[PDB]
């Protein structure tokens, strides 16, 4: 527990990779967030939409 | 450009389109500038039998 210093800055580090790679799985409003399948369900004027 | 089609492939003149008259018949890019302009000729282009 002395150590708290330097085990917060690998917890923040780790934290904040995973965040970023969670944001991966978000919509962001689209009918998908797998790209590969919004390019089988549309076509490509409304796919690159 | 000028051709004759039936009205339900009217559609499948606009760019990034699909189906037979897009596929095997005149293909639009998909930076297409330009304009399509199209009008029903049963009046003129169609006969009995």
């Amino acid at each position: 527990s002395a150590l708290g210093k330097l085990q917060d800055v690998v917890n923040q580090n780790a934290q904040a990779l995973n965040t970023l790679v969670k944001q991966l799985s978000s919509n962001f409003g689209a009918i998908s967030s797998v790209l590969n399948d919004i390019l089988s369900r549309l076509d490509k004027v409304e796919a690159e939409v | 450009d000028s051709f004759v089609i039936r009205g339900d492939e009217v559609r499948q003149i606009a760019p990034g389109q699909t189906g037979n008259i897009a596929d095997y018949n005149y293909k639009l890019p998909d930076d297409f500038t330009g304009c399509v302009i199209a009008w029903n000729s049963n009046n003129l282009d169609s006969k009995v039998g």
